[PDB]
């Protein structure tokens, strides 16, 4: 003959429940990725640049090495 | 239409240089500052006769 006992919510409520999208912004702008992009780019040409004219003197020698072995 | 004419095998022995590429590499650029004269010799003498049997000596 005790209280009813059934299923029910808690005394005052559940807590609020989440629904809506949720998607937030998380980048950079457009210009701090072209200029780090294009930074990118000179300093890899500018390297290039020096390595290349390097190996354009190693291979001069190489080949002055060949004109005095020739004969 | 002729016979060619061949230099005997008696006058094309020399004293041999027999050292590897890499030997020859590493002295290179010494060897052409040291023997430069003989070697401009030889070389002009092959290009203006245009004849190996020409050029032994």
């Amino acid at each position: 003959a005790s209280k009813v006992k059934q299923d029910m919510p808690p005394p005052g409520g559940y807590g609020p429940i989440d629904y809506k999208r949720n998607l937030p912004r998380r980048g950079l702008s457009g210009y701090s990725m072209f200029a780090v992009g294009i930074g990118t780019l000179l300093f890899g040409y500018w390297s290039m640049m020096k390595w290349n004219r390097e190996r354009r003197r190693l291979q001069i020698e190489d080949f002055e090495a060949r004109i005095a072995l020739m004969p | 239409p002729g016979i060619v004419e061949l230099p005997t095998l008696e006058d094309l022995k020399v004293q041999e240089v027999k050292v590897s590429s890499s030997v020859l590499k590493a002295a290179a650029h010494h060897y052409g500052a040291q023997c430069d004269k003989p070697n401009k010799e030889f070389m002009l003498c092959r290009w203006e006769e245009k004849d190996p049997r020409r050029c032994l000596e």
